[PDB]
DNA sequence: CGAATGTGTGTCTCAATCCCAAC
DNA sequence: AAAGTTGGGATTGAGACACACATTC
C-alpha cells in the first residue's frame, strides 16, 4: 500500500525564450512518469500545477495526455487538483486537465479507496486565491467532518501555508484539519516535515523553473515523493524521495583572475551541458569563448572594470546645522508654524 | 505619493451611460474587446481629478445622445479618504470635493487647486507618472531633458524639496525686512546684537541653498542613480535580452551595452524600447519601495512586444510588491492570468456593460 | 505604377552582418522575436532608395562592431528591373542604380534624384504611402488638414499632377525668359505682333498651370475619387463587425462615423478601431486605383491594438485582398502567419539576425 | 458490401461574431454527426481535413473532438484523416492538434489498404500542400498512382482546391488527379458530387455555416455528410445517400418597407431554432423590429438612415482651355520628351 | 455674457548635425 | 596620390507667438 506525491511540473515553460529549455521539462516529467511506471504504485497523487499555462502547446497536452494514458492503463489511480496555472479564468474555456479526465480524478471533494483490504480517505480541493479563503475553510471543515470515520486520511491542496511560504500564502497553518499526510504544491521548495501527528510534504517542482532553485538542486534533488502507508500511521521513516536528473547551472562572479580557473572543472564534473549565469569581467570573455561548445548558453553579463538622515549628513557637510534643517523640513512641509520655530533658533543656539 | 484609488461612477460618460466600478488592491486587469469601454474609465478619472480642458472637449466626454455628465471618484492619500464629484447639466458646470464625508471645496476651479496640492502634481505631469497612455510607455523616456529631470523629480519624491526652496523664498524675505526694520534707519556694547540678527539672515540663505536644485535635490538624485540602474538592470534581464548591462546616466538617459558596442533607445527596436521604459518606471517604483508608495494606471503595456516577453513581462508584475495597487488594461489574455481582480467589459447597443470579478 | 519588391542583400547593417532575402508575390509575413531583426530589412530598403540623412547617422546604421555598410536591391516598377547598391567604406560612400542590367546613375546625388524621378515619391511620402511604420497606420487620418490631403495625394496617383504643376511653373517662366531676350531688342515694325502673340500666350501658359495645380483639377478627381472609396471603404469596414450604421468619408477625407444615437469622429474612438478605419481606407483606395496605381505596400506590425478578434477578422480581409500584388506584413502575433502566402522568419543568434526563409 | 462515411470542414472552435452561442452551435452540430454516424455503424470513416478551425483550437473543442473520435475507434470503426490548411503547423517544433488523436485515427500521408467483407480496397492522402509545391503534391499523386494500379477499389483523400469548382483560390487543376473510384475531398464549404474521370468526385460540404457566403448552398443542398455504398465494383451517385445535419437558421430581410415587414415575422415565427437576421432596415422600421429579439439569436441588420483621361479633357475644355493640349503637355511632361519641341509647334501653328 | 485660462496648433525661426561633393 | 578640410543641403529640435476652441468666473 503506497503512493506516489508528485507536483509543480509546469509542462510548457519556455525558459529564456529557448526550445533546449523547453524540451527540458518535457523530459524530466517523462522521466518521472517512467519511474512511476517502474514502481507501479497503488495511487499517484499530483497536487496541481501539471501544466504552465491554461492554454499549453498542443505538444505539452500530448505528452501529458499519452502519460497518464499509460499510468491509468496500469491500474493506477491518479488524483489531481487543480494548479493556480490551470484555473479557468474566463467563462467558456476549459482548464487543460479537463483532456485528463477518463485517466485522472479530477478531486473536488472525498472518496474513498480499497487498497488490499482497507478503507483509505483521499480528499482535496482546486487553488483558493487568498480572497475566496472563507470558502476554502468551509470546504476543508467539510472534509474533517466526513474524515472522524477513517483513520487513514490524506488532503491535496494547492495552495500555499503561511509558516512555509511568508510571500503569497492563502491559508494559515491552524486552519489544516489533522490528517496522516498532506500533498500540497504551488511552492517549489521540497518541503517534507511533521505537522499535526501527521506528515506535511510539498513535493516540490520537477525541473528549475525560477533560477532561486538550483541551490536546492545541488542540495536536495528535485523529484517525486514515494510515501509507504502501508503500517497504520506515517512517520518520515517510511517516505522515499525520488531525485529526477535535471539541467545542470553553473553559476560564476569573475570579478577576478582566480574567477576563470572555477569554471573548466566544475562545467565538465556534471552531468549534462550546464547552463552559465552571473557575472564575468569584460577581460575574461575572449579567453572564455573556447568552451562555448560544452556549456549549453552563457547567460552571464559583461562586467567593465533613508533620506531623513542624508539630508542630514548633506547639510553638515556643506557646514549647516542638520537637525535645523530637518525640523524645519518638517515644519513647513506640515505646514506648522515655522515662525514660531524659527524665532527660538536666532536667540539661543546661534553664533 | 501615497495615492490609492477607491470606486468610481461615471453616467453618460463616453460610452458608459452608467456604470459603477470598485478598484482593489494589487494586480488589476481591465479586459475587453476593441472600444469596449477600458481606456474611457482612465479618461472618467483624470476628468474627476481635472476638470474639462480644451482638449478635454465636453461634447467629446459627453454620451453623443445625451446631454449632461456626472462623475463621482473615492480614492484614499496619505491616510485621508477624498471624494470628488463633477457635472455637467444643460451648459452649467459644478463640482464638489469631500474628505471624510464633510465637504472640502464647492466650486470646479476650488476642486482643481485642492486636487493640485493633495497630489503635489498637476495636470500634465500627473500623465507622466501615474497614469500612461497607449504607446506613451516610452513617452517617460524621451522627454526634453529639463522636461525628462523635471518629471524625474515628482517620480522620485524629490520636488517636494522644491516646496520648501520657495517657500523658503517667503520666509527668507520675511527675516529680512525684521533687518531692514534696522538697517531703513541705521543711516541718516550693544552694536554686537546689531551683527547677530545680520549673521543670522546670512544664515537662513545657506540653507536655502540647500533645499534649491543644485543643492541637495541634485546631491540625492545623484546618490540614486546607482540603484535604480540596479533594480533597472534586475528588471531588464528577466526579458532575457541579448545585452551586457544597462546603464543609466544622471541625466535619466539609458544607454544599453552591447558586446561589440553601446546602442541607445533610438537603435532598440519598439519592444526593446518598451522593456527598457517598464523596467525603468519599476527600477524607480524598487528604488523607494517604502518611501513613496504610489499607484500605477498602465494602458496596453504588452503591445509591441512578443509572446515571450508579454509571459516574462507576466512574471515580472507578479514578483512586483513595490506598487501597492497597479490597474492594467489588456486585449491579451497573459495578463488575465496574473492579476487578483478581473474586470470584465463588454458593449450591448453602443453602451459599455462592467462585470467585476473578485 | 507596378511596383513590387524582388530580393535584397545586406551587409553589416545594424544586426544583419551578412543577409540575403528574397520576397514573392502575395502575402508575405515576417516573423521574429522582439529586436530579432524584422524591421531592419525595412530600414535597408529605405536605406538602398534614399540615402543616409542627419538623423539618418551612419553610426545609427552600421553595425556598432563593424566600419562598413554595404546594401543591394533588387525590384520592379511598371515592368521593370532596377538594381540599387549603396555602399559605405571607412568614410567614403558610393551608390550605383542599374536598369535591367547596365548601369544608369554612379554617384550618391545622382542615384537618389534618379530613384526619386522613377518613384514619383520623396522622402517624406514613401513612409506614408507604401512603407507603414509601426503605429503611423492611422497617423495619416488624424493628421494636419494640409498633410492629410498632402499624403492623399501622393497613395492616389494624385502627385503626379503636382509634378505637372511645378515642372510647368518651368515651362510659364523659361517663356517669360524668351520674353526677356527680345524686350531688350527703312526697316521695322514685324514685332508688335510679338507683343500679343507672345504674351497672351504666357497668359494661356498660366492659365493652363492652374489646371494642374491643387485646387484645380487635383481637388477635383479628388471628389470624383471620393464615392467609390466610401463604399469601399464601409465594404471593408464591415468585416470587422463593429456596431456602426456606416463610416462617411468627407471631400477633405476626414472621417465621420455614424452611430445610432450621434456621429463620433477619430478623435473619439479608440485606437483599435482608428486601426481598423485605417486599414480600411489604405484598401478601399488601393481597390479604387486597381490598374492606375497597383503598387505594393508594406505593413509593420498592423494588428498591434487590436484585439484576438479583430487580428483574426483582418486576416480573412487580407486574404480576400486581390487589388494589392504584394503586400509585406511583420507581426509578433501567430494571427497573421496562418494565412500569409510566404513565411519569412528571422531569428537572431546573440546580436546577430539569423534568416530562414520558408518558400 | 461495404459502406464508409465522408465527412469535412468541422471548423471546431470557430467563433463567428465571436459569439458563445454561435461557437456551441458547432460543437452540437459536430457531436450530432458523431451521433448519427454511431447510429449508421460505418466500417471506415474518412475525415479529408479542417476538424479544427485553428492550429491552437481551445481545449473544449480538443476534448470534444478527441471524445468523438475515441468513441469512433472504441467502435472498431477505422477513422482515416489528413491535416488541413487550418491544422498543418506553420512554424518546426509545435505539433498538430490531429497529434492528440493518433490512438483513435490514423493521419494519412501516403497509402495504406483494408480488408472489409473480402475485398481490398486502397486508401491514399497527403496533408494540404500550399499552392507552392504543386509539384511536390504532383510528386505525391504520381506515386500514389503506381502503388494503385493493382487494386479495382481506390480512393483519395486530398484537402485542396480544383479548379473546375473554386476560381479563386484552386491549389490544382482537374487533370493533374489520376483516375481513382473515389474523391473525398475538402476546404470548400459547398457540397459538391459529380462524376470524374470514370469515378466520383465529392466534396463533403461544412457541418455548420462558417463564412456567410454559403447559406446560399445550405438551402439548396442541406449540410452534414456523405454516405457511400462501395458494394458494386464501380461506384455511381445512387448509392450514395447526403446525411443532412441541422444547422442554425438564418434570416435574410429587406424592411424598407410593410410590405417586406410581413416577410420578417411570418419567417423567423416559421423556422426551427432562433434564427440570425442580418441586412439592411430602415431606422424608421428598426425599433418595431426591435420586438423580437426574444424570438432571436443576434442582430446582424444595418440601420439605414432615410478613367481620369477623359475627365482631365473634360475638365480643361470645361475652364475653357484646349484639352488636347493640357494632356499632350501632361504626357509630354510625364516623360522626359522635349516640352519645347511640343510647345512651340502649338505656338507657332494651332494658336490664336 | 465677455474675460482669464490653459491647451493645442501652425509656423516661423536660429541653431546644430551630419551626409555629400569637391581641393 | 594621398589625406583630411570644407562648404552645400536636409532635416530636426527647441524657442516664440498670433490664432482658435472651450471651459469657467
Ligand atoms: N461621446 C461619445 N458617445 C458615445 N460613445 C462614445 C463617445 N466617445 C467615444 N465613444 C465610444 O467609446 C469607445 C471608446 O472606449 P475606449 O475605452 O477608448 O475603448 P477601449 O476598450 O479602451 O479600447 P482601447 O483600450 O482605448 S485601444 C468607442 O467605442 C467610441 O466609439
Ligand atoms: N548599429 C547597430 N549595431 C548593432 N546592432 C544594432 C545596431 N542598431 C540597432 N541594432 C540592433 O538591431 C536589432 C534590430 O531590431 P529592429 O531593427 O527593430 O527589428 P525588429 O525588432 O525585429 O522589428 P521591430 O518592428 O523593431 S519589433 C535591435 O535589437 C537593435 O538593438
Ligand atoms: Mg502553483
Ligand atoms: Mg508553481
Ligand atoms: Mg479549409
Ligand atoms: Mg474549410
Amino acid at each position: 500500500m503506497m503512493f506516489v506525491h508528485i507536483a509543480d511540473n509546469h509542462l510548457g515553460y519556455r525558459q529564456y525564450n529557448l526550445d533546449d529549455r523547453e524540451k527540458d521539462i518535457y523530459d524530466s516529467f517523462k522521466l518521472c512518469i517512467k519511474k512511476i511506471l517502474e514502481i507501479k504504485p497503488d495511487v499517484v497523487l499530483h497536487s496541481g500545477d501539471l501544466f504552465n499555462d491554461l492554454r499549453p502547446p498542443v505538444k505539452a497536452l500530448r505528452i501529458a495526455m499519452q502519460a497518464f494514458k499509460k499510468l491509468h492503463e496500469n491500474n493506477i489511480k491518479v488524483y489531481i487538483v487543480a494548479g493556480n496555472h490551470e484555473m479557468p479564468r474566463r467563462l467558456g474555456e476549459e482548464s487543460p486537465l479537463a483532456l485528463l479526465k477518463d485517466y485522472v480524478k479530477i478531486l473536488d471533494g472525498k472518496d474513498v479507496i480499497n487498497v488490499n483490504g482497507e478503507e483509505i480517505f483521499i480528499c482535496g480541493t482546486y487553488y483558493h486565491k487568498k480572497s475566496k479563503r472563507e470558502e476554502m475553510l468551509d470546504k476543508l471543515k467539510n472534509f474533517e467532518s466526513e474524515a472522524k470515520n477513517y483513520k487513514k486520511k490524506i488532503l491535496m491542496l494547492h495552495q500555499g501555508i503561511n509558516p512555509y511560504i511568508p510571500l503569497d500564502y492563502e491559508l494559515e497553518h491552524f486552519d489544516l484539519p489533522k490528517f496522516s499526510y498532506y500533498a500540497l504544491g504551488h511552492i517549489h521548495k521540497r518541503i517534507l516535515e511533521r505537522f499535526n501527528d501527521g506528515i506535511l510534504a510539498y513535493s516540490g517542482s520537477t525541473e528549475i523553473i525560477y533560477r532561486n532553485e538550483y541551490e536546492d538542486y545541488k542540495k536536495e534533488g528535485k523529484g517525486f515523493y514515494l510515501v509507504d502507508f502501508s503500517g497504520n500511521d506515517l512517520d518520515i521513516s517510511d517516505i522515499e524521495k525520488i531525485d529526477i536528473e535535471c539541467r545542470e547551472f553553473v553559476e560564476v562572479n569573475i570579478k577576478d583572475k582566480k574567477s576563470f580557473n572555477e569554471a573548466v572543472n566544475k562545467i565538465e564534473r556534471c552531468k549534462n551541458k550546464p547552463v552559465v549565469f552571473g557575472k564575468i569581467k569584460r577581460e575574461f570573455k575572449p579567453w572564455f569563448d573556447t568552451l562555448k561548445d560544452k556549456i549549453l548558453i552563457n547567460k552571464a553579463i559583461i562586467v567593465d572594470d533613508n533620506i531623513k538622515e542624508l539630508l542630514v549628513d548633506y547639510a553638515n557637510r556643506q557646514g549647516i546645522d542638520g537637525d535645523l534643517v530637518l525640523s524645519l523640513y518638517k515644519a513647513l512641509l506640515n505646514n506648522e508654524n515655522w515662525k514660531e520655530l524659527l524665532d527660538e533658533y536666532y536667540n539661543t543656539k546661534f553664533r | 505619493m501615497s495615492m490609492i484609488l477607491k470606486e468610481i461612477r461615471m453616467n453618460n460618460f463616453k460610452s458608459h451611460v452608467n456604470s459603477r466600478i470598485k478598484f482593489e488592491k494589487g494586480i488589476v486587469a481591465i479586459i475587453g474587446e476593441n472600444g469596449s469601454g477600458k481606456s474611457s474609465i482612465f479618461e472618467a478619472v483624470f476628468f474627476a481629478l481635472f476638470g474639462a480642458g480644451s482638449n478635454f472637449n465636453y461634447d467629446t466626454i459627453i454620451t453623443k445622445g445625451k446631454k449632461s455628465v456626472y462623475v463621482e471618484l473615492d480614492f484614499e492619500v496619505n491616510g485621508n479618504n477624498y471624494k470628488i464629484i463633477r457635472e455637467y447639466d444643460s451648459g452649467r458646470g459644478g463640482a464638489k470635493l469631500y474628505k471624510n464625508g464633510k465637504p472640502y471645496a464647492t466650486t470646479i476651479s476650488a476642486v482643481n487647486k485642492a486636487v493640485n496640492e493633495i497630489l503635489g502634481v498637476d495636470r500634465n505631469m500627473f500623465l507622466n507618472s501615474i497614469y500612461i497612455k497607449q504607446g506613451e510607455i516610452a513617452k517617460f523616456l524621451s522627454l526634453k531633458p529639463s522636461e525628462k529631470l523635471e518629471t524625474v523629480a515628482k517620480l522620485l519624491g524629490i520636488d517636494e524639496f522644491e516646496k520648501c526652496y520657495q517657500k523658503m523664498g517667503e520666509i527668507v524675505k520675511e527675516y529680512e525686512k525684521r533687518l531692514e526694520r534696522i538697517e531703513g534707519e541705521l543711516n541718516y556694547n550693544l552694536e554686537k546684537e546689531k551683527e547677530k540678527l545680520t549673521k543670522f539672515v546670512e544664515y537662513l540663505d545657506k540653507v536655502r541653498r540647500i533645499f534649491g536644485r543644485n543643492g541637495f535635490q541634485a546631491y540625492l538624485r545623484e546618490k540614486y542613480v546607482p540603484l535604480i540602474q540596479k533594480y533597472l538592470n534586475e528588471a531588464f534581464s528577466e526579458f532575457d535580452l541579448p545585452y551586457s548591462f544597462v546603464e543609466l546616466t544622471k541625466d535619466f538617459e539609458v544607454r544599453v551595452h552591447a558586446p561589440n558596442g553601446v546602442l541607445t533607445i533610438d537603435n532598440l527596436s519598439g519592444g526593446e524600447q518598451i522593456a527598457v521604459a517598464l523596467s525603468l518606471r519599476l527600477a524607480i517604483a524598487n528604488a523607494l519601495i517604502g518611501n513613496r508608495v504610489e499607484c500605477i494606471i498602465l494602458d496596453e503595456p504588452t503591445v509591441y512586444l512578443d509572446e515571450n516577453r508579454r509571459a516574462k513581462l507576466a512574471e515580472i508584475f507578479r514578483k512586483v510588491k513595490s506598487i501597492p495597487q497597479m490597474i492594467i488594461i489588456t486585449h491579451h489574455r497573459e495578463l488575465e492570468d496574473v492579476a487578483d481582480v478581473i474586470i470584465n467589459v463588454k458593449k450591448d447597443g453602443n453602451v459599455s456593460k462592467v462585470k467585476i470579478n473578485g
